[PDB]
């Protein structure tokens, strides 16, 4: 049969919907990710944990790519944000590579991503995921921009944020070194450094993940030739040149 | 889903039954009288607030032909959506039938939207009350029936639903007959408003009149029109 | 707490309501298995309740295909279901290869259902254990299926209220054979284990039923034994356990 | 027969520099009965401008389509949709219907306020973007247009010398054709202010 | 309320508990025994009046002239499998050009009920049903319980007090098999055998209700003073 | 089981009133405020945000302001979140009237509709109902200008200034004392800025925890101008009432 | 048109022309006809032109997922087993003639798709209506192992051909090289061989030559406060 | 509570239904071990016949889903067989549609997602197995991936399961320690089953038999099973050593 299309998600009796509630104390059982905007590139920086010294992190994707010029990265369960990151990709594609054809802007795929958070609080058989989401992006129209998802299915624009159980410290910590004008150079210095106050293990860059929504690149599209076009803005950095960084704080 | 909201009850009740008649207890309040030309139902307008423009809140008296009304008592979230499908079945009658419809028709289709909603499980029905009024066409009788969220419907003469009926009906037991109806629209006008004036209270502000007289007479009265009838019942 | 439904689990690791469901087939009927060279011979335990019954026609064997015995024990309707959708799986197999399923390939596919209804609470486990088997050419196959969906293969199987009785025989008689043993001479062997599985039931009587799938008798199909044969087996085992 | 050629019309569009000039027929009939000397076949959303072609119903189908289409990305986006994704959509939007598909030819001109270019493509009845910088013609006297409009062009206008070309162009196919004629209207688009201008022309 | 409020729920005792309800259906309910030689089958029902100005209601359902099915338990639940039994029937003959076998129609039973005590939010049936008729392989006599297991019989019993029965069908067992082509003496036997199941129920001539098959003989019910022949 | 998981929580409660619905008020009670006041020359849309942060951008944040069409825009209070779904279902529902009528819905029609989906969700399904209170500004041809405030258990009621979101009793209060029928846009813009202030959940209002909407009937012609301002604008306004 | 695509042991090349007719009317001198099914794969098309290029936008997608899910470059035969069983099942009344292209490390490829579904292999393939005329000149030059110069001029060379003898090809020649293990080089107007003549004289005229009628402003720049 | 009986977050933002689905694979007491040789990857597990009457050919742990990808699993038999044949429909289907052989990276990430739908719905039950995936990609090269009830993955170098897989762990962990890459240096892979069992024996303190082995080898395009027999062989060569 089917008799759970009752929603999983009700109020308290003292107000506030007490599911999302829950969902967002799993980001504060998570790792510490954040990101960093400038006005010249975002950066959004994650730590790997692994529940095995034999497991592989270089297999292990916690921030991946959703359109060349777009990525993500989470803070919180990593099965929920698995599956979460495909109905991304997915909605994207459906609607806006058979419809509008072209990289959608970010603002426009941030509103799609939270409908499915919504949609999630909405049914029965489902209660939702307890992820948050950075989102950082650049599209041409809005320029840049660096958003968070909320486990409610809701988004904020935000100037530098934090995600994960070391988010309150690291929002008093970028108050002081932010500034209306970065470099993007400069802001891989600062998240890095942030984020090295949140992790509470040994802070390497083979054991670091670090990308920015930064300068293009085009030899990473596939092809050369045509300049009009170009390739991904995301891109990821090694783990060597990220030990370079180290040293850069 | 099926897993039932509605479940029988050691009393030989319903649950939601007994809850929907705890809301049109507590909901608005309305008194129907009709007649020998006319049929009136008045109904609480909630506008007790200072500062409201009464052409947009809610309608609590909506006409579905051009000589047939709905009236309601009880919640006022519920009743929106059973005056939009009796609108629906009104116009469905008149495409497919032919002839405007009768009052009878009505009674019936919503007391038969109230059935569904009991009987079937994850689903609970409307908690409101209706006056349905109004005439048949071809004839010049006046027709006052009342439903209630049960799916029961009962021919009246006189009736009232909704906060305080108690205190309503036992007015209307000394100044009405159950046999001789008012032989004049102005007098079934005034007994109307005299019954609206003890619960609901404060001037003719949340008082509301429809008329409806035969040839298909539809006639709504603003407040203002009220007020007259008022300071000459309050004189007498 | 952790009884109510088959999608809870424990902190032990452990789902009871599956393993309840073991507990229905050891209060059924006893029933054996033995795998051969050649091939296998079931023989499964009748309970007589009473003298009106006629014996021989209340089956619990049911073949599947033209060549795959089943007999089960436990809760009897729900058996009878089980073997209901198998045999919509042999036609299935038949219509689309155009051969007759393989032993191997039905006991893999009863898996799958018995998992299904474990995982969720929107249907209700089997209460049977099934024993089947049969020859293809891979060779003579025997398997017993638990209610939560577990086969291995099995030199010799048993369940029911007996199947202590039962499978301490088998390892004497591995012991005797310990190159596997004809299909032929088995069957004088099956009634032999349930006599001695009927003194778990030595309060009430019983009727002894065998089946067999063999290739050196049979031709590799799934039929019943019956007179003079059946006659046979009988008088053998009276006799040992007097 | 086929539906597209009952009541006829033309679009006709140029570049120029920094400008883009779409102009249309007025003309819609059914048949040989001539109907209305009184419409357009010129919408716009935002600053984008949409000529479409070919059999009545869709043009007015489509019209609307466009319109639920381009709204959503307006209150979105708080802005004008681009004429390079508004091509985009054209095409998909056409695609959607394969079984009984349209029977028009929309034309999109606008101009790209992100780096100043005049932009137009084409349609047929399925989709093909159709990619000029020169101009995109269609509707059923196309072969007229695409005539006169190579002659009289020269790459890049000035705006004033782009009116002169593309109403020559317009006037001389529309009495060759002969479902189009009744009245003719011209939109020179600069990226500030777009005039309308009717023209003068035989009553056929 | 753990296993006794669902549907779906076992029972480590390997159970369902709803089946033992539905099986106590039947001790509240009415009672009716049939039996069988190897010539003729034979049902005979006690009906049961509402009440003294209410006719008594029929307890047997012709399904063929080659079947019958009788109820002991709940009518509604009755009404479910009497549908199911005569559509599989008519698809017999339409299909195959044949009779429809008792055994078989037995387990094409079985298993309809089993999926709907699967399906949660479900019932099991809670009317036992003898399930009588003659085909190729002669009289068959099945006992229906509300498991949906089928049995098969010379002579059974179910209601209330069926147990009396079987023990005067147990004694009578080998009298009635070695009577053949005769299918009055069946009936008389049977009369006797729902007398050890009275509880001053009175057996009358607008009580008994008494219902054939034969080799040569329809499914026919006899009623009114014509089961006075057998009384 | 299935109904072992489930203790019912969409019937009514011996009152006759829905669980889910009066615990959705009190919710809407901790998010941030939102005033709509009529003036006899526009709808002035004024909100509070119910996040403000160290390091929040607010200075684009449009998370309560949304347009659902070039006539009708909402003020939000309530779960941002929740209130997502129903904005885009508006959108949908006033693009379909202009697609097959060729005119601009009505705002009592927009405002009905969403309601019913509200209705909905307690009438069938076992689902919760969003837990949101819209305040509408709208213009039609037929009643002008009109304004609505709608609740999570679906049901409308006009207004001609109302308040929701946190400390409504006191904002209701004040709007009633202060409000003329013949104020404008200016005066309007001035009262609903007071306003907000006594129900700062901060102990001062700021123009980056502003949002500040005007539609306007000084756009030519009698049409109706929608403005979203800018943060340098909102400034701009604020300290000419002289908040700040 | 002409599609020609010329696999070597070291690469594939594959060039195609830049008019677009429609019937014998010219819709365009100029367009892309070098399509993206990804990044690494490469594609134009021949016969109508709408069905290609939807065709190609839809696989584009499901490819660009495969992609992102492996994150490393995309098989080309991905590409080829998903346009076959879409067009067969249509059976072919969708019109596509694509040469497909591309790159990856199982190699150089080179396939050819019909309408209907079918698929060729070749260590050289033309397609389109110019086809024929291609073929002639490249197979006498042929050879097995050709280097990535010498294959470029052979593949403009058969294109020319086609201009020279079919009336679908025409303007500009482009030419996209992939090679293995490195990036696609999009060589766009390799070869331009027409030009338009000259005129011999400007065809301009004072204003109101065309007679006007009447006028009014319009206005998209916004909406208006006061 | 009953946050704890359906998958629903508790107010520590932890699904304690899912974490009770790995505490469930200790109760059959199988461990496994993987390694990645030179040109091979081999994977070592225990083989439990309690009985005679269990026929020892039969009780496989070992399940080839692609041509190319072994599969062992850890814990109850049901699930396992479940597993098995969601990603044996999963192989093939991107085969039909991929035209190639789909990669273990994708098997394994495909399996994850499945595992989270699993955990997402509030009336299913996590499939509880633990799944190692082992191949030889010739993208990837040799690889394992152990996917997880809860629907997290991630690449090895090595893993052992089972009730006392610590211990084997630490075993493993120092031996890459010393080498100093993640792959064990030989060149015949029959050296590398070798050295593999060595590792087990130290780890579980126990010598196997070759009935309370099984082994898989994945070589270069293709996975299969050694039979008892061979595997006697390499008992003997341990001798040799």
């Amino acid at each position: 049969t089917d008799r759970y299309s009752f929603s999983l998600t009700t109020f308290s009796p003292s107000g506030k919907l007490g599911q999302i509630d829950y969902a967002l104390t799993a980001v504060k059982q998570g790792v510490t990710s954040l990101g960093i905007k400038a006005t010249n590139g975002v950066v959004i920086a994650t730590e790997k944990k692994s529940s095995s010294p034999l497991a592989m992190s270089e297999t292990l994707s916690k921030v991946s790519l959703l359109t060349p010029d777009i990525g993500a990265v989470y803070s919180g369960m990593g099965p929920d944000y698995r599956v979460l990151v495909d109905k991304s990709r997915k909605v994207a594609h459906t609607s806006y590579k058979r419809i509008y054809g072209e990289y959608p802007p970010t603002k426009l795929l941030v509103s799609e991503v939270a409908k499915i958070m919504q949609e999630a609080t909405q049914s029965g058989g489902v209660r939702p995921f307890g992820v948050s989401l950075l989102i950082a992006g650049h599209d041409e129209f809005n320029g840049f921009s660096l958003y968070q998802v909320d486990p409610s299915g809701s988004y904020f624009p935000w100037k530098a944020t934090a995600i994960g159980k070391g988010s309150v410290a690291a929002k008093t910590f970028l108050e002081k070194r932010w500034n209306d004008e970065l470099e993007l150079e400069d802001a891989i210095h600062i998240a890095l450094l942030t984020l090295k106050e949140s992790v509470e293990g040994e802070f390497n860059g083979d054991t670091i993940e670090l990308a920015i929504i930064g300068d293009e690149n085009p030899d990473l599209l596939g092809y050369t030739g045509i300049p009009t076009d170009k390739g991904p803005r995301f891109r990821k950095l090694t783990s060597q040149e990220i030990n370079d960084r180290l040293e850069a704080l | 889903y099926d897993r039932a909201l509605s479940i029988f009850s050691p009393d030989g009740h319903i649950f939601q039954v007994e809850y929907a008649l705890e809301a049109v207890k507590r909901g608005t309040c309305a008194v129907g009288v009709k007649g020998k030309n006319c049929v009136v139902l008045g109904c609480e307008r909630r506008s007790t607030l200072k500062l409201q423009d009464t052409r947009i809140t809610p309608s609590k008296v909506s006409k579905i032909d051009s000589h047939v009304v709905l009236s309601f008592s009880g919640l006022n979230a519920d009743s929106r959506i059973l005056i939009e499908k009796a609108r629906v079945e009104a116009q469905s009658h008149r495409l497919t039938l032919e002839d405007p419809v009768t009052v009878e028709y009505l009674t019936r289709y919503v007391a038969g939207v109230q059935q569904r909603y009991t009987q079937s499980g994850g689903v609970r029905p409307f908690g409101v009350s209706t006056l349905i009024a109004g005439f048949d066409p071809r004839d010049d009788e006046p027709k006052l029936y009342q439903t209630e969220p049960s799916g029961i419907y009962s021919s009246w003469s006189a009736q009232t639903i909704g906060r305080n009926s108690k205190t309503v009906r036992e007015f209307l037991e000394k100044n009405y007959d159950r046999k001789e109806p008012p032989a004049t629209v102005e007098e079934c006008v005034k007994l109307t408003v005299r019954s609206l004036l003890e619960v609901v209270q404060t001037g003719a502000k949340n008082i509301e009149i429809t008329v409806v007289k035969p040839d298909s007479d539809i006639v709504a009265l603003s407040s203002e029109e009220i007020n007259q009838y008022v300071t000459q019942i309050e004189q007498e | 707490g952790y009884d109510l439904s088959n999608s809870v689990f424990s902190p032990d690791g452990r789902n009871f309501q599956v393993e309840y469901a073991v507990k229905a087939v050891e209060n059924g009927t006893t029933s054996i298995g033995i795998k051969c060279n050649d091939g296998v011979v079931f023989a499964v335990e009748k309970l007589i309740t009473s003298k009106l019954l006629v014996p021989q026609k209340n089956v619990k064997i049911q073949v599947v295909d033209r060549h795959i015995g089943c007999v089960y024990s436990g809760l009897i309707p729900d058996g009878r279901h089980l073997v209901n959708r198998g045999r919509e799986e042999a036609a299935s197999f038949k219509k689309l290869y155009k051969t007759p399923i393989p032993i191997p390939a039905f006991a893999d596919r009863l898996g799958q259902y018995v998992q299904a209804h474990t995982l969720y609470n929107s249907v209700r486990p089997f209460g049977v254990s099934t024993i089947f088997g049969g020859v293809d050419k891979n060779g003579a196959h025997l398997y017993m299926l638990e209610p939560s969906g577990s086969y291995w293969g099995y030199k010799g199987a048993a369940t029911g209220k007996g199947r202590q009785s039962a499978k301490a025989e088998l390892e004497k008689l591995v012991d005797h054979h310990p190159e596997g043993l004809s299909a032929r001479e088995a069957v004088k062997q099956a009634a032999k284990i349930i006599y001695l599985a009927h003194e778990d039931n030595k309060e009430k009587d019983f009727e002894l039923e065998i089946s067999w799938c063999s290739l050196s008798e049979t031709n590799g199909l799934h039929k019943f034994v019956k007179g003079d044969l059946l006659q046979e087996a009988i008088d053998f085992a009276q006799k040992e356990i007097n | 027969s086929d539906p597209s050629s009952i009541n006829g019309g033309i679009v006709v569009a140029m570049t120029g520099k920094d400008c883009v000039a779409i102009a249309c027929d007025l003309r819609l009939g059914s048949q040989s009965l001539g109907v209305s000397n009184k419409f357009e076949k010129i919408f716009h959303y935002g600053h984008v401008f949409l000529g479409i072609t070919g059999l009545a119903t869709d043009v007015t189908t489509l019209n609307e389509m466009f319109r639920y289409k381009t709204n959503l990305y307006k209150l979105k986006e708080e802005r004008a949709i681009e004429p390079e994704t508004f091509t985009q959509l054209v095409s998909s939007s056409l695609y959607e219907r394969r079984f009984g598909p349209y029977f028009v030819g929309p034309v999109v001109a606008g101009i790209n306020s992100k780096s100043g270019k005049p932009f137009i493509a084409g349609f047929d009845l399925i989709g093909c973007i159709d990619e000029a910088k020169d101009f995109i013609v269609s509707g059923t006297a196309s072969d007229q247009l695409f005539g006169m409009c190579e002659s009289l062009y020269e790459p890049n206008l000035e705006p004033e010398d782009l009116f002169e070309t593309i109403s020559q162009a317009l006037l001389n196919a529309a009495d060759r054709d002969a479902l189009s004629g009744w009245g003719a209207v011209v939109y020179i688009i600069k990226k500030d202010e777009v005039v309308k201008r009717y023209l003068k022309m035989r009553q056929d | 309320n753990n296993y006794d409020g669902d549907t779906v729920t076992f029972s480590p005792t390997g159970r369902l508990f709803q089946v033992e309800y539905a099986l106590e259906a039947i001790k509240q309910g009415s009672v009716t025994v049939g039996l069988r030689s190897n010539t003729h089958a034979v049902l005979v029902a006690l009906k049961r009046n509402a009440d003294e100005l209410s006719s008594y209601q029929k307890k047997i359902i012709k399904c063929d002239e080659h079947m019958g099915l009788s109820l002991a338990g709940l009518a509604p639940d009755a009404r479910v499998l009497s549908n199911y039994l005569r559509q599989q029937c008519n698809y017999s003959s339409l299909v195959f050009n044949r009779k429809l076998a008792v055994e078989r129609a037995g387990h094409l039973l079985c298993d309809k009920a089993q999926k709907n005590t699967q399906s949660y939010g479900g019932r099991p049936y809670g009317v036992g049903l003898l399930i009588i008729g003659y085909d190729k392989s002669g009289a068959h006599l099945l006992e229906f319980q509300p498991s949906g297991n089928v049995t098969e019989l010379y002579g059974t019993a179910i209601g209330a007090r069926s147990q009396g029965a079987k023990t005067y069908l147990e004694r009578t067992l080998d009298t009635f098999i070695k009577i053949d082509g005769n299918p009055d003496e069946l009936i008389k036997a049977g009369v006797e055998a729902i007398s050890q199941s009275l509880r001053d129920e009175s057996l009358t001539v607008d009580n008994l209700s008494i219902a054939i098959v034969g080799k040569d003989t329809p499914f026919t019910i006899y009623d009114g003073e014509a089961v006075a022949k057998y009384i | 089981g299935s109904r072992r998981y489930d203790s019912r929580t969409t019937i009514f409660s011996p009152e006759g009133r829905l669980y889910q619905v009066e615990y959705a008020l009190e919710s809407i009670s901790h998010a941030g405020t939102a005033i709509g006041i009529m003036a006899s020359d526009g709808i002035v849309l004024a909100a509070e945000r119910k996040v403000t942060s160290t390091l929040l951008e607010q200075d684009t944040s449009t998370e309560k302001l949304y347009k659902l069409n070039d006539k009708i825009a909402v003020a939000v209070a309530g779960l941002t979140a929740d209130a997502e779904i129903l904005i885009n279902t508006a959108r949908i529902h006033a693009q379909n009237y202009l697609k097959t009528y060729n005119e601009d819905i009505p705002v009592e029609i927009l405002v009905r509709r969403l309601s019913d989906i509200k209705q909905g969700y307690t009438q069938h399904g076992g689902l919760r109902p969003f837990g949101v209170s819209f305040i509408y500004a709208g213009y039609d041809d037929r009643y002008g200008y009109q304004l609505y405030t709608s609740n999570p258990s679906g049901n409308y009621t006009g207004w001609k200034a109302i308040s929701v979101g946190a400390n409504t009793s006191a904002a209701q209060t004040l709007l009633q004392m202060d409000y003329k029928d013949d104020m404008k846009v200016d005066d309007a813009i001035e009262l609903a800025l007071k306003t907000l202030s006594k129900t700062t959940d901060s102990s001062a209002l700021t123009y980056d925890r502003l949002e500040f909407a005007t539609i306007r009937k000084g756009a030519n012609d009698g049409e109706v101008y929608q403005k979203i301002f800018k943060p340098q604008e909102i400034k701009d306004i604020l300290v000419k009432t002289g908040i700040t | 048109t002409t599609i020609v695509g010329v696999k070597f042991n070291n690469g594939v090349v594959i060039a195609a022309d830049t008019r677009s007719t429609q019937g014998p009317i010219v819709a365009d001198k100029n367009c892309a006809k070098l399509h993206r099914i990804s990044p690494k794969i490469w594609c134009a098309g021949a016969g109508t032109a709408a069905d290609t290029e939807a065709v190609t936008q839809l696989i584009g997608s499901n490819i660009e997922l495969h992609s992102l899910y492996t994150s490393r470059e995309p098989r080309v035969v991905s590409a080829l087993q998903m346009l076959k069983q879409h067009l067969f099942k249509y059976q072919g009344h969708i019109g596509a003639y694509l040469i497909v292209a591309g790159v990856d490390p199982t190699g150089s490829h080179l396939f050819s798709i019909h309408a209907h579904g079918s698929t060729d292999v070749g260590y050289y393939l033309s397609l389109g209506s110019g086809s024929l005329a291609a073929m002639a000149v490249l197979e006498s030059h042929w050879k097995q192992d050709l280097t990535k110069e010498e294959a470029i001029k052979l593949a403009s060379d058969a294109i020319q051909a086609g201009i020279w003898n079919d009336l679908g090809s025409g303007s500009n020649v482009d030419v996209c090289v992939m090679e293995i293990g490195k990036d696609a080089e999009y060589l766009r107007n390799y070869l331009t061989p027409n030009v338009r003549e000259e005129k011999q004289k400007s065809y301009k005229f004072p204003r109101g030559t065309t007679a006007v009628l009447k006028e009014s402003i319009v206005n998209i720049c916004d909406i208006q406060e006061e | 509570g009953y946050d704890r009986h359906i998958t629903i977050f508790s107010p520590e933002g932890r699904l304690y239904q899912v974490e009770y689905a790995f505490k469930a694979t200790n109760q059959t007491n199988i461990n496994s071990l993987a390694v990645r040789g030179k040109d091979c990857t081999v994977v070592i597990s225990q083989k439990k016949v309690p009985d005679k009457l269990l026929d020892p050919t039969t009780v496989s742990y070992i399940f080839c889903i692609s041509r190319t990808i072994g599969m062992v699993v850890n814990g109850p038999i049901p699930d396992a067989r479940n597993a098995a044949l969601r990603a044996k429909a999963e192989a093939a289907e991107f085969r039909y549609k991929y035209g190639y052989d789909m990669p273990c990276d994708v098997l394994a990430k495909r399996m994850a997602n499945l595992s989270q739908i699993y955990t997402q719905r509030a009336y299913m039950r996590p499939l509880g197995v633990i799944l190692t995936f082992v191949s030889v990609d010739e993208e990837l090269g040799p690889s394992i991936y152990k996917t997880d009830p809860a629907g997290y993955y991630v690449g090895y170098k090595a893993t052992a399961t089972g009730p006392k897989q610590q211990e084997i762990t630490t075993n493993l962990e120092n031996h890459f320690k010393k080498s100093k890459i993640d792959h064990i240096n030989e060149e015949s892979w029959e050296k590398v089953v070798e050295f593999a069992i060595t590792h087990m024996i130290d780890a579980l303190g126990t010598e196997f038999s070759k009935n309370d082995l099984e082994v898989g080898v994945a070589t270069k395009d293709k996975f299969f099973t050694l039979s008892a027999e061979n595997i006697e062989e390499r008992l003997v060569a341990i001798a040799e050593q």
